[PDB]
């Protein structure tokens, strides 16, 4: 995010800010995250797996 | 098991189907000779072995 | 609430279902309650045949 | 619809079409959708009688 690295327990806060953002009658799915700019390349069968 | 969120789209055709019966018409031509021995399949009128 | 009545050992036999509902509990309530919860839309399937 | 409220183990026996609509899915939705696609002219076929 923004020429940074994070870790995983450093974007648990933003992780956090975004589950409690959202009103009651949406959910978090599928939701956008203009912020971010790149992720490790996985498939998508590991992700099934891991969900 | 929850997966990934599934949207999907489908196309069909409506297979609008007349069941088939058994074929009438057909003939069975039995000869003997010395050439291209074994069935022909002459389905056609000009289709003709030399 | 009937588990409690007979707990204390009261002779509830003859006593009906409202008279059992009726009966003194001593500061103690009993509740129960049923609800649906909604979601959010989260896999569509469509199906069209042309 | 039905088929997936079978599946989880629902009695839909008693209740009526209009009241099976309504039912919980929970996060899926179904629907089916008719369409008919146009196409361009390519074969014309005229008949003339004098």
């Amino acid at each position: 995010v923004g020429e940074k690295k994070y870790s995983v327990d450093e974007f648990t806060s933003r992780v956090a800010g975004l589950i409690a953002g959202t009103p009651l009658s949406q959910s978090v799915t599928y939701t956008k995250l203009s912020d971010v700019v790149d992720i490790p390349k996985m498939t998508k069968v590991d992700a099934e797996s891991r969900v | 098991a929850i997966g990934l969120p599934s949207i999907n789209i489908s196309f069909k055709e409506l297979a609008t189907t007349v069941k088939e019966r058994s074929a009438r018409g057909i003939i069975a031509m039995v000869l003997k000779d010395a050439k291209a021995l074994g069935l022909n399949e002459i389905h056609e009128k000009e289709d003709i072995p030399v | 609430q009937k588990s409690y009545l007979k707990s204390k050992g009261v002779d509830l036999s003859y006593m009906t279902l409202q008279e059992i509902k009726e009966a003194n509990t001593g500061s103690k309530v009993f509740l129960k309650a049923k609800i649906k919860v909604l979601d959010a839309m989260e896999d569509i399937d469509l199906s069209i045949e042309i």
